């Protein structure tokens, strides 16, 4: 297996998952530094593999998964990673975000729902194009957030960058107008074709018809929004899909 | 018609053109120069295994699971020649049968199935063990 | 048991259940399964209420927890708007009594219900949500207007929860010149509240609301009594609230759950009422049933000072002592013995009369009359009030729904299902949420289908919950869960198989496609089949769907219940059995034939297209279900009595 190169090995080293894959880089000198190359640390999904599904695909334990690549694959791989889903994470604070979305610049797919994630998660995010090439952000759920994680997010993608197709802001009540009429900067969002802001409470049809004048390949079967506003595309859109959901915030019960 | 390729024992082997247009090197060699080629980078107990490969592909299956089971000194051999070839089916189908023979297995025996030697010092072998856990 | 009855004092009139003749042993019992007792005692009707159920609540000492028994509440509470499907159901079964040649007057609910519509920008949203919720504020009126039972708490009062609920309070029932003591089991998210007042009340699901309605009782396994003794007299600084912590706290570690949690002793009396309301509304806190306080002199003083009159508290004190529901807190001759006391000093409260001296002629005797007047857009909106509902026809909010069609009185023998086509076949632990639709509707649903042929748009279809008088929109809903695991399919799609046809397609769209072609159906399931809560269109989604039956390894027991309530038989494999030790893939054709007298628990033979017979076993527990069944569900048995 030695005479192999390391691009054969490489390609071998690819229906591995990430267990399997650093229990190799503990046979030699060789693998060790083989197994962290980053063409095989793109995807990473660690609350599902903190719970024994082992996914790495194209799209309690947990804190120590977290902890462990933090310091021990994020700063090697480090920069070639594409995905990250943190969704429904039971073990992930505004600290641990903070320091992978500092170590990962080339992401292009993040997913936070369901996490105990505030505006300082993003703090990392300060350079005007930090993490641009992003195609996806699901931040459905994280109800702390107010327009200043948007202010950053909208620093983030950089400018015409901003191939945003996806945003998913489904319960984070606390945005205003501020934190859609700062969106559409630079660009705005020429590619994003799903716009989920069904449970922000708190914008004006105003403002979110700034956002939708900014927003040309917005599919209108997903724009969803409150269903007490009289937002654009009234005849054409979607309305909120919080309604007799426990889970995220809502203007109205829908019982 | 048939292409002629010669193996680094001095043997001469025929086959048909469709059979090394998979071969992606081959391929881009037979639209330059316009039938006696030498391959002296692969031994004819090797040819046997890959023209025998390629001819049921001239378009994981249990054929190539059947056909993929000899010594590793036979089958690294036969993926160091489909990298030769760029013959990229038969270069996937051993990397995903290399890549089973290590599906769950600990660090140890993986050392002893693959014969690998430990070039490890002790004050490294502890930084590589503390830091792939996490697991 | 009509040999109990005794006339009250010279009073006025009143005759009461004199359940104190019961033995030597009902003195022994705590004072919240007398409320059980008495309420058995004077519904045993020999069918639902059985005489070997009221000597069952009697024997309590012995027959704790491994027991079950009915109740027959006094009345229904039903939340905002969770009361529809059943008020729409009674007003379809006016029309389904009308044509079959009977009076569409007897039709009435079988129990006083209270409608608390009020439960459940800030305020310029409340005109477009009243405006949404118009048709249906629109049938509750007139349902409130025709039914003599039902009453109606407009949206807006004061203010949320507190004390309209103590304004439904009518401790000792009057009716026919009967007493008895009252009881509010229904869906109000507070009303374990009315247990601080002497009121046995707890909570269950809209179905057994819905179907106590109809006659059912609900059902109960005898409970844990914890009488937690509560003696001296507390510190003198502390507040209300540190009180109220101090006993749930005490009552948390020593772990009641599933048990009633009845106070008594001598400090009880330093509780006011606000303060027993407050510590029985935090049940799930130290997470059990009930926390009953009996009804003791500071609760009739509370009531002389909040509605009633003298001639009314004189005769609810002589009621409730001649039936010993009256705990006195200086006389105690009759003392319970619960199965597991608990011992809390006052004097052991860190962080009184004062601040209880206050209520007793502030603005509590203010809050109460100013709440009486509360009861602007309610008496502004134009309702019916005529005896049978005028059905808008273009509506897609109130619908008159196909439980009755046809009902056909003196019911026909049981039907035989016949080359039967597995709809659904699902996996373990289907949830009740799959079952019943929720939430906002899919635009690419087939209740979006439905209602985009009605002219709506895409943003006027609301919630499948505001929908729920409508039955097209629900049984579109039905089994329609983007998370619906169908083994026909493999991925969790929301989708089903056409089995003459071939075609995937929704689960309403093929069952209509079965429907045209006159095909009964069935459903396949695991383990629990229907677990979690009771939510409506649970069983009814399934019964208008075109199910005649459901195959599984074990249901949850309350939804067993639901499913032969609507005219789904129940069925079980035979322990061992399952889909996948038969070799049953659910493309076959299976058909029954319940053979006659259907004994409870019997077991029958299903066949099959392919050749392979195999006994289930019917789930029916007595013959109130077997009888529910034969008359072809629970709103037909109920419509066939008022003809
Ligand atoms: S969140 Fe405002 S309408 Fe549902």
């Amino acid at each position: 297996i030695t005479h192999l190169p390391p691009e054969v090995m490489l390609s071998i080293f690819s229906y591995l998952n990430p267990q399997e894959l650093c229990r190799c880089s503990q046979v030699s000198m060789k693998w060790s530094q083989l197994t962290k190359t980053g063409s095989l640390w793109k995807h990473l999904y660690p609350v599902h593999w903190a719970r024994g599904d082992w996914y790495s695909g194209p799209a309690q334990m947990e804190k120590r998964l977290l902890h462990g690549l933090i310091h021990n694959v994020l700063p090697y791989v480090g920069t070639s990673v594409k995905t990250l889903v943190l969704a429904y994470s039971s073990a992930v604070s505004s600290k641990m975000v903070r320091q992978i979305l500092e170590l990962c610049p080339n992401l292009e797919h993040l997913d936070l729902t369901q996490t105990d994630i505030s505006d300082s998660a993003f703090d990392s995010w300060s350079w005007l194009g930090c993490c641009q090439s992003l195609r996806h952000l699901d931040l459905s759920g994280c109800e702390k957030i107010t327009d200043v994680a948007l202010e950053k997010i909208s620093r983030a993608l950089g400018i015409l960058g901003r191939v945003l197709l996806f945003l998913s802001l489904s319960g984070c009540y606390q945005i205003t107008d501020h934190g859609l009429r700062v969106l559409t900067l630079g660009g705005g969002l020429p590619y994003l074709e799903h716009l989920n802001l069904s449970g922000c409470l708190t914008i004006t049809g105003a403002g979110l018809q700034d956002l939708v004048s900014a927003c040309p390949s917005l599919n209108d079967e997903y724009f969803y929004y409150c269903d007490n506003i009289n937002g654009p595309h009234a005849d054409t859109a979607s309305g909120c899909q919080n309604l007799q959901c426990g889970f995220r915030a809502c203007c109205r019960s829908g019982e | 018609p048939s292409i002629k390729l010669q193996s680094s024992d001095g043997e001469i082997f025929e086959v048909d053109v469709e059979i090394a247009k998979q071969s992606v090197t081959i391929k881009t060699m037979l639209e330059d120069l316009g039938d006696p080629v030498p391959l002296p980078n692969v031994n004819a107990a090797i040819l046997k295994k890959v023209i025998q490969w390629c001819t049921h592909h001239k378009d994981i299956p249990v054929w190539d699971q059947e056909f993929l089971k000899v010594d590793q000194g036979t089958l690294f051999e036969l993926i160091l020649a489909a990298n030769y070839l760029d013959i990229k089916g038969l270069l996937d189908v051993t990397c995903k049968t290399v890549a089973n023979m290590i599906k769950g297995k600990t660090p140890e025996e993986i050392r002893k199935t693959f014969n690998i030697k430990n070039d490890f010092t002790e004050e490294e072998e502890a930084q590589v063990r503390k830091e792939n856990q996490w697991c | 048991f009509e040999y109990l009855i005794e006339t009250l004092n010279d009073s006025s009139h009143k005759k009461f259940f004199d359940v104190s003749k019961l033995g030597t042993k009902y003195d022994v019992l705590p004072y919240s399964i007398r409320v059980l007792l008495e309420a058995a005692v004077r519904n045993c009707d020999g069918f639902l209420m059985k005489k070997e159920d009221v000597m069952n609540i009697l024997d309590w000492k012995t027959k704790q927890s491994n027991v079950e028994v009915p109740f027959f509440p006094a009345r229904v509470l039903l939340q905002d708007f969770t009361g529809i499907p059943a008020m729409v159901d009674f007003a379809a079964m006016r029309e389904a009594v009308k044509t079959l040649g009977g009076d569409p007057e007897k039709v009435h609910p079988a129990c006083p219900t209270d409608l608390t519509v009020d439960h459940s920008t800030v305020l310029k949203n409340q005109e477009v949500e009243f405006g949404r919720n118009r048709e249906r504020l629109q049938f509750f009126k007139w349902s409130s207007r025709v039914f003599k039972n039902v009453a109606v708490i407009p949206p807006g009062t004061g203010m949320a929860h507190q004390i309209n609920l103590e304004y439904l309070s009518r401790v000792v029932f009057e009716e026919k010149d009967l007493l008895f003591p009252d009881s509010v089991v229904g869906t109000d998210s507070h009303i374990t509240m009315v247990n601080g007042l002497g009121i046995l009340g707890w909570g269950v699901g809209g179905i057994e609301t819905e179907a106590v309605m109809l006659g059912l009782p609900v059902s109960l396994t005898l409970p844990e009594v914890v009488g937690c003794e509560l003696t001296g007299s507390s510190n003198p600084f502390v507040t209300s609230i540190d009180v109220v912590l101090g006993i749930t706290k005490h009552l948390r570690q020593v772990g009641v759950a599933g048990k009633f949690v009845e106070f008594f002793g001598s400090g009880v009396s330093q509780l006011s009422i606000v303060d027993r309301t407050t510590i029985a509304n935090m049940c799930p806190e130290y997470g059990a049933i009930l926390s009953f306080f009996p009804v003791d002199n500071v609760t009739l003083k509370h009531l002389e000072h909040t509605g009633f009159s003298k001639a009314k508290l004189e005769s609810m004190e002589t009621y409730l002592k001649a039936v010993k529901l009256f705990r006195n807190d200086q006389n105690s001759s009759g003392e319970p013995e619960y199965s597991q006391v608990i011992q809390i000093n006052l004097n052991s409260i860190v962080p009184r009369e004062e601040v209880h001296r206050v209520e007793e002629e502030h603005v509590i005797l203010s809050m109460f009359k100013a709440l009486k007047d509360k009861i602007k857009r309610w008496n502004s909106l134009e309702a019916p009030d005529s005896v049978l509902f005028p059905w808008d026809l273009k509506s897609t909010y109130i619908r008159c729904p196909s439980f009755f069609d046809k009902l056909t009185k003196e019911p026909i023998a049981l039907q035989a299902i016949e080359n039967a086509h597995v709809l659904l076949y699902l996996g373990d632990s289907v949830t009740t949420d799959h079952i019943s639709p929720a939430g906002s509707i899919a635009r690419n649903s087939a209740a979006a289908k439905y209602l985009t042929n009605r002219g709506l748009t895409p943003r006027e279809f609301n919630s499948y919950g505001a929908r729920r008088g409508n039955d097209a929109v629900m049984t579109r809903g039905t089994f329609a869960n983007i998370k619906l695991f169908n083994k026909f399919i493999g991925k969790p799609a929301p989708k089903t198989i056409h089995f003459p046809s071939g075609q995937t397609l929704d689960v309403f769209e093929a069952a209509e496609l079965y429907q045209k072609e006159g095909i009964p159906l069935i459903i396949l399931a695991g383990k629990k089949y229907g677990s979690g809560n009771s939510r409506d269109w649970a069983a009814k989604g399934p019964y208008l769907l075109g199910v005649k039956a459901v195959l599984a390894e074990s249901y949850e027991k309350i939804h067993k219940d639901h499913l032969i309530g609507i005219g789904i038989a129940p069925l079980q494999f035979l322990p061992g059995e399952n889909a996948d030790s038969l070799g049953l893939s659910g493309r076959e054709t299976f058909s029954l034939t319940f053979p006659e007298e259907l004994s409870p628990g019997i077991t029958l033979n299903i066949q099959t297209s392919t050749g392979k017979v195999f006994s289930v076993i019917a789930s029916f527990e007595d013959d109130v279900e077997i009888t529910l069944y034969k008359h072809g569900g629970l709103l037909n048995f109920v419509a066939r009595k008022f003809s």
